[PDB]
């Protein structure tokens, strides 16, 4: 999805309080595809945001019919 | 005085399709009348056409386009090619 935090929002469905097993995420990305750019753009929107959040918490012709 | 019409240019074309067919004056008046109209009908719209795009000089494209506005379908495809050929023949020499 073109929204990484929504991707983050969705993934943690099973990884919360009460999860008694290891959460094993398997994202499907198509090789040699445009999906490669979305994820890179998804990373682009991710890192423009994570960098500051981490600082915040720390500080035809002639064919007539007729 | 001298008043002009199209019958002579008609009559060569007549002889181009029917080289041995006559035509009455009542008919010849009809063609002179007929051709004058068909000129006029397109002539206006293409003029209008220029106004529509705020452009200020009539070209063959507008004529081309204007013909597409009037003539039905298959015939339009014919003449537009013939319009295409002649200018190409004209522009080439």
């Amino acid at each position: 999805d073109w929204n990484p935090q929504a991707d983050l929002q969705a993934m943690d469905r099973a990884h919360r309080i009460g999860q008694k097993k290891q959460v094993k995420v398997f994202r499907l990305v198509t090789d040699n595809s445009v999906e490669e750019k979305i994820l890179e753009r998804a990373t682009q929107k991710l890192r423009l945001d994570q960098l500051v959040i981490q600082q915040n918490r720390t500080s035809n012709p002639t064919k007539r019919e007729r | 005085s001298r008043k002009e019409s199209y019958a002579i240019y008609v009559y060569k074309v007549l002889k181009q399709v029917h080289p041995d067919t006559g035509i009455s004056s009542k008919a010849m008046s009809i063609m002179n009348s007929f051709v004058n109209d068909v000129f006029e009908r397109i002539a206006g719209e293409a003029s209008r056409l220029a106004h529509y795009n705020k452009r200020s000089t009539i070209t063959s494209r507008e004529i081309q386009t204007a013909v597409r506005l009037l003539l039905p379908g298959e015939l339009a495809k014919h003449a537009v090619s013939e319009g295409t050929k002649a200018v190409t023949k004209y522009t080439s020499a």
